[PDB]
RNA sequence: GACGGAGCCAGCGAGACCUUGGCCGAGAGGUCUUGGAAACUCCGUCGUGCUGGGGAUAGAGCAUUGUAAUUAUUGCUCUUCAACGAGGAAUUCCUAGUAAGCGCAAGUCAUCAGCUUGCGUUGAUUACGUCCCUGCCCUUUGUACACACCG
């Protein structure tokens, strides 16, 4: 969980993040 | 930016484990890191400590930044480390030292090579500063000579490489100054000599400083990343460690 | 070229007895002897 | 090597280099599928310029410069929820 | 000849102006000589084009007639 | 009682005469394990 | 719905969410009027963006910032800095755009980290 | 009475004492007029300088 | 419209410890006069007439402040530094200033435990909040 | 001919003492002291003591150690109030420089009626040596201006400072003393007198 | 040898072991 | 590489250890000093003119450098970069100093004064910021996204309008009287403007 | 600057015991139940007096922890009230979020147990120029692709 925690890019975009 | 890094360390821990299974089959030249700059840029080499340092872990430091041709010496004044490698990264520093102390005496030397490790920490025993000689005088700062002695494992070749990249490429063959790194059952013993070729021998003088060294973690990072793939571990509770070398 | 168009943005065209006159010239009243420095000489 | 070229090379390779692929690899579309209409109507870009051709493969060292532009509407919609939505960028 | 070319210029704009008042007197007595002239030609020519260089609002100063 | 972990050497004298003639003995025969361009 | 805006300001780890909508002159930090931060002696601070646009553009506007972490001056600093970056992108998302500019100009003018984060990153003065 | 001068070059290579920089000084007074000093703080290009006395020709300070 | 939070923070209990002072009907223990407030101080409240009724303003409002408060909070909330150990402050003296209020009816007994603002106290800061504004 | 760009009356419905709305009519320290006639006596101080930018607190966050001359873009009160903290106890207290400096304006104006930022300034200017020695025995030498500025900054602070270390005096009264002394002339302010032997002392080896 | 090695200029006091040691292999 | 055009003779080339690929160059106006950049390095190779070798590299960038460019009366160095960012190198000297400067969106091209005291600045958002050199901090802002032209691909599915292709200029460059600027980009509009009050003099298509 | 009130802002960190809350005690600390930060700011008292700075030593009490002893252990209350008034000859280090002040957390194989490492908070003076002194080096076959300079 922490690298992956680590190495995230900002730009995730998913159509659940409408709600 | 972030996904650069993100993207080459994937490339990198690849090319280790390729390198790794090629190894492995011959096993039935310089390292991947190393290989592109080896013998063609100079190393360039910062030198730190920990944060609030002792006098001596400052004077250390010194002693450390004079032993390598081509390092600086940085105060680590409230700095963080990703911070740090970021910004040492940034300058297009080659290695970082860093150093650590109890009551002024050092205990630990780490060494961590960029742009994507690996990183190498040592434990410092029967540490001796030159600082503690009266009247030593001021030193050579010429590209040394570089010898080692009683390398034989990969594990030691590999230590090889990591220690040997830290000094400038094609010193002078009078150049005068020699230093020395000699295993002797994972004691890697460091003294600095200057010599004079006589009529019919040779006669050294010690410069110092002298200091011991085990190393005891290896990993495919940079120091910073704590979560780096491990290559090798000094595991220390075996039976067999009263007995082991390694080296 | 083939690959280019695939790997550009911007427009990539596409590359290209008797005596014969040369489209491109390499100045024309300028001399070899001209261009030729003293110490080459 | 040389060698390696001949079979290393086909026609995946070329593929996994498309666009489209790409922004499924790095997730910003569900769907291959999907990414081609966001390309279509123009919310993404590859460095300074923006890209309307799926079938445009990105070359290794534009690959981490493709995201999106800067005022998308979808864009919006990633820092909406996460309630990092800064209009000073106008994003 | 002895001063490196070098560091002649620096020791030009050291040069004091009073200093290079008699300066040109000395490159005065020089064109008397035809002959000390010619052998250095070159490095006279050099060095009074930078003293004057170093000191061209100096010299549409001084009113002197004789200069 | 048994030790767990090799006890941390001792630089004696006669350490030290042994490492420093290895030292000399290199730079005699000017065998000297150093980088070089390439 | 209502106009709104949401922007940040931050410093050090100090970090002001700051909301400007339409309304009749209520701005307020943390629930609290300006009025009322602390230290005073930097009150005048986060009154940089107050005192140098004019107070009826935000006679016409409700302001609310919400800040977290960090010390007390890197708080006043996300505090002017956020709410300067909030007036301006109301101004753009509501109003004409001659108004950002001068807005923008003012600002720069008189102090650019009013607009810019101001992050110290670390640089090695030394080549090497 | 005290004059002032604006520095108008900064000499290099007077291997003046650590510390210590030659400069040429142009008077305010008289723009032609110009005085060679030595300056211990550091020194810029069109920033002025108090001279107690204008005759006085610096002389390299080892 | 005028709140406890509007006005200047050390005004309203300068202000709500003089209207608890001249009111009369706070509850004041007998050793006020014998004590420090914590075990980390070194002399008492100075103001020995008026400390108490200031220390019953000053939680009057974290009750406010903080919906739900107990008296482990005061005592970190008061506490301070002394190897520094950081001692909470005295636990009776904000026992009783809590038990205090209520008798007047500024605070009363929270569910789930704690305090909560009673009603009629939540009217009663806002009218000295009024006070000191106007 | 008359210009106005406000047809509606200004009521934020949040109170604002009408103070900040003379501030907001005019940038002045503390909301009290104004710079517009503020001016630097001396020529040669000028382009290094910097009192053109008004400011409400001394307190900016400005980077001003990147390069060699940016201390002379940042504010004089500034570059008192920070030269001010010293002694490693102070270390880390800025404002409370500003506090102090506050004090001291507040002092200055009460002795003497004049703007007490022209106090400093004109204090900063007489207390700048012109000439100082420096070790080959002595040889004289001229001083800089940012030097002179610096010189008169700290001189004025350390003094400040000394009078009232172990004295009933505080530090806010004592700077103010010293900074009227110094800007009357008189050899009273420490400063003053350091200048003078110093010039003196660079005479003596002219 | 024994001049230009100050380990074994001169140190300060405690540097060396080697006393310690060698009445150890006396013991 | 080197080019003297008075024989018409490359009298020098100049290339990376790892062939580094280059986009950007400047020249010293004394003629001694080359700085090149890359899109995929992120440091600045130098050279020596008369010599061919590599003096050293800049780091300094988290991005690709778009452009580079030396004062012509100071020799001061001007990188500009995608990293939002853009620094002023002082390599002549005993000791060497950057000064960064942070920017609102990524850099594309810088403009120089002839003076030296002041650097203009393209960005994606469409605005030419100038900063002075000397305080490295900005004296005026321009806005040119409204005044760009740009017209709708036939291969197009959304409006001109609402496109964002090519609302910013990839190049600028300064007049010689120092008042304006001219802009271009991958558009059909070159626009004119005036740096003191920062309005467009006039647009060519 | 000491003291008394009031006001408050962080980031690291997860192998029965912790705990929100109520009731007692001046405090230390007890008892009954639920779930699993300082520095710093505002207002006041004190004042050049080894003074309301300093808390070493000593006396009397109130409690905790084991364990089976009248044994120590760790805290709290009062009284007692020392050296220390800025540090010789000498000596070490240091250029920006740096020197310095400030508190918090984990003990994750070497090393460390009021010691090591990590986290955040406030935040500077001066220099950023020189080979003059010291020390360490490089060159004295342009070799270097044109122009220029040098010989």
């Amino acid at each position: 969980l922490r690298e992956k925690a680590k190495e995230r890019n900002p730009d995730e975009y998913y159509h659940a993040m409408h709600s | 930016m972030l996904r650069r890094q993100a993207r080459e360390r994937r490339e990198y821990l690849y090319r280790k484990a390729q390198e790794l299974q090629d190894s492995q089959l011959q096993q039935k030249q310089v390292d991947d890191e190393y290989a592109a700059t080896s013998g063609i840029m100079d190393p360039r080499i910062i030198v730190t400590t920990s944060r609030d340092p002792s006098t001596r872990l400052s004077q250390f430091a010194k002693e450390i930044k004079l032993l390598f041709p081509n390092a600086v010496r940085l105060n680590r004044g409230n700095y963080v480390m990703p911070n740090l490698v970021d910004a040492c990264k940034k300058s297009g520093t080659t290695d970082l030292v860093v150093l650590h102390e109890h009551r002024g005496v050092p205990t630990s030397l780490t060494i961590s090579h960029f742009p994507h490790g690996p990183t190498a920490q040592f434990s410092l025993h029967n540490v001796v500063m030159r600082h503690d000689i009266i009247n030593a005088g001021n030193q050579s700062e010429v590209n040394p000579h570089l010898i080692f002695d009683n390398f034989t494992t990969a594990l030691g070749k590999r230590v090889v490489c990591i220690l040997k990249h830290l000094f400038n490429a094609g010193p002078k063959k009078d150049s005068e100054r020699v230093i020395t790194f000699a295993n002797r059952g994972d004691f890697i013993s460091v003294r600095q000599h200057v010599y004079v070729r006589t009529r019919e021998g040779v006669e050294i003088a010690e410069v110092g400083p002298r200091f011991e060294m085990r190393l005891f973690e290896l990993r495919l990072g940079t120091l910073e990343n704590k979560d780096a793939d491990v290559e090798w571990q000094l595991r220390r509770f075996i039976r067999t460690a009263n007995k082991k070398d390694y080296l | 070229y083939k690959l280019d168009v695939l790997s550009s943005v911007h427009f990539v065209p596409k590359p290209a007895e008797t005596p014969t006159i040369s489209m491109e010239d390499a100045p024309l009243y300028m001399s070899n002897a001209s261009s030729l420095a003293p110490q080459e000489i | 090597k040389i060698s390696d070229l001949e079979n290393k090379v086909t026609v995946s390779a070329i593929c996994r280099r498309r666009l489209p692929v790409i922004m499924h690899r790095l997730k910003m579309a569900e769907t291959i599928q999907d990414a081609v209409k966001f390309i279509e109507q123009g919310h993404v870009r590859v460095g300074p310029n923006l890209i309307n051709d799926p079938a445009y493969l990105v070359t290794r060292n534009m690959e981490d410069y493709v995201t999106w532009v800067d005022n998308s509407k979808i864009k919006k919609t990633l820092l909406r929820y996460r309630n990092q939505i800064d209009d000073f960028d106008f994003s | 000849l002895r001063i490196r070319m070098s560091q002649l210029e620096d020791a030009l704009m050291v040069m004091p102006f009073s200093y290079v008042l008699k300066f040109l007197k000395f490159i005065d007595t020089v064109m008397q000589n035809k002959t000390l002239l010619h052998s250095h030609l070159p490095l006279i020519c050099k060095n009074l084009f930078f003293i004057i260089k170093f000191n061209h609002k100096e010299l549409v100063s001084q009113k002197n007639e004789e200069l | 009682f048994d030790r767990t972990a090799k006890p941390v050497p001792v630089i004696t004298s006669e350490v030290t005469e042994s490492l420093e003639d290895m030292i000399r003995r290199r730079i005699q025969d000017s065998n000297f394990d150093d980088l070089q361009r390439r | 719905a209502v106009p709104s805006v949401q922007t940040f300001g931050k410093k050090k780890s100090a970090t002001a969410v700051a909301h400007v909508k339409a309304g009749k002159g209520l701005i307020k930090v943390n629930g609290s009027p300006i009025t009322l931060v602390e230290p005073e002696i930097l009150r005048f601070k986060v009154y940089e963006p107050l005192l140098l646009v004019g107070l009826d553009k935000f006679s016409n506007i409700d302001i609310r910032v919400r800040v977290t972490g960090g010390g007390h001056v890197s708080q006043v600093y996300a505090i002017r800095q956020a709410i300067a970056k909030g007036l301006v992108a109301y101004h753009q998302k509501y109003v004409d755009e001659q108004s950002k500019n001068e807005l923008k100009k003012a600002f720069t003018s008189y102090d650019r980290t009013l607009l810019i984060a101001d992050s110290r990153r670390p640089e090695p003065k030394k080549f090497g | 009475p005290v004059t002032l001068a604006k520095v108008i070059k900064v000499l290099g290579r007077t291997g003046s004492r650590g510390g210590v920089t030659q400069v040429r000084v142009e008077f305010l007074e008289d723009t032609s007029r110009t005085i060679v000093r030595n300056v211990k703080g550091p020194v810029r290009e069109n920033d002025i300088l108090v001279l107690m006395e204008s005759e006085r020709e610096a002389r390299r300070l080892r | 419209g005028v709140s406890v939070r509007d006005v200047a923070a050390q005004d309203f209990i300068n202000a709500y410890a003089s209207f608890l002072q001249r009111q009369g009907k706070l509850e004041v223990p007998g050793y006020v006069d014998i004590v420090k407030t914590s075990s980390g101080n070194e002399m008492p409240p100075q103001d020995a007439e008026g400390w108490f009724y200031k220390r019953a303003a000053s939680v009057a409002r974290h009750i406010y402040m903080r919906k739900q408060v107990g008296v482990g909070k005061l005592n970190k909330l008061y506490g301070g530094a002394k190897p520094y150990k950081h001692i909470d402050a005295s636990g009776s003296i904000n026992r009783k200033v809590l038990q205090a209020l209520e008798k007047i009816g500024i605070v009363e007994i929270s569910p789930k435990g704690g305090r909560r603002i009673s009603e009629n106290g939540q009217r009663d800061l806002d009218r000295i909040a009024a006070q000191t504004l106007e | 001919f008359e210009v106005v760009e406000e047809f509606t009356p200004v009521v934020l419905a949040t109170p604002i003492p009408e103070e900040v709305q003379q501030a907001q009519t005019e940038i002045k320290l503390f909301n009290k002291w104004s710079f517009e006639e503020v001016e630097v006596k001396d020529a040669s101080l000028v382009d290094y003591v910097q009192v053109r930018q008004p400011i409400f607190v001394a307190h900016t966050a400005g980077r001003y150690a990147n390069k060699r001359f940016r201390k002379a873009q940042c504010p004089i009160i500034e570059r008192l109030t920070n030269s001010l903290m010293m002694n490693g106890r102070n270390n880390g207290k800025k404002l409370k420089a500003v506090r102090i400096i506050k004090h001291t304006l507040d002092i200055i104006n009460v002795l003497t009626d004049q703007n007490p930022i022209q106090v400093v300034v004109d204090a900063i200017t007489n207390t700048g040596p012109r000439e100082d020695t420096t070790r080959v025995r002595r040889q004289a030498v001229d001083v800089s201006p940012l030097r002179r500025v610096n010189q008169a900054i700290a001189l004025l602070t350390i003094g400040a400072r000394e009078a009232a270390f172990r004295n009933i005096k505080t530090i806010a009264e004592t700077l103010a003393e010293e900074l009227i002394n110094a800007a009357k002339g008189s050899s009273t302010s420490y400063a003053i007198k350091k200048k003078d032997e110093l010039e003196r002392v660079a005479k003596s080896n002219r | 040898r024994e001049e230009f090695n100050p380990f074994e200029a001169v140190g300060k006091p405690g540097i060396s072991k080697q006393i310690g040691e060698e009445q150890r292999k006396r013991a | 590489r080197a080019w003297d055009l008075i024989r018409y003779r490359n009298f020098r080339t100049f290339t990376g250890t790892e062939r580094i690929q280059f986009n950007c160059l400047a020249v010293d106006p004394s003629g001694e000093v080359v700085c090149a950049g890359s899109l995929d390095n992120f440091d600045i190779h130098v050279w020596s003119v008369q010599t061919g070798q590599l003096l050293d590299a800049l780091s300094g960038h988290e991005g690709p450098v778009s452009c580079l460019s030396f004062s012509q009366e100071n020799s001061v160095l001007a990188s500009a970069s995608w990293d939002k960012t853009i620094r002023i190198w002082s390599i002549f000297g005993r000791s060497q100093q950057v000064e960064p400067i942070e920017v609102y969106s990524d850099v594309l091209a810088l403009s120089m004064r002839p003076d030296g005291k002041e650097v203009a600045v393209s960005t994606l958002k469409g605005q030419i910021s100038i900063f002075n050199i000397e305080d490295a901090k900005q004296v005026g802002n321009i806005d040119c996204r409204k005044d760009i032209i740009s017209g709708r691909f036939n291969q197009d599915r959304f409006t001109a309008k609402n496109s964002e292709r090519s609302k910013f200029f990839t190049t600028i460059h300064y007049s010689f009287d120092g008042m304006a600027i001219v802009a271009g980009g991958n558009n059909n509009s070159i626009c004119l403007y005036d740096v003191p009050n920062e309005v467009l003099l006039k647009r060519f298509i």
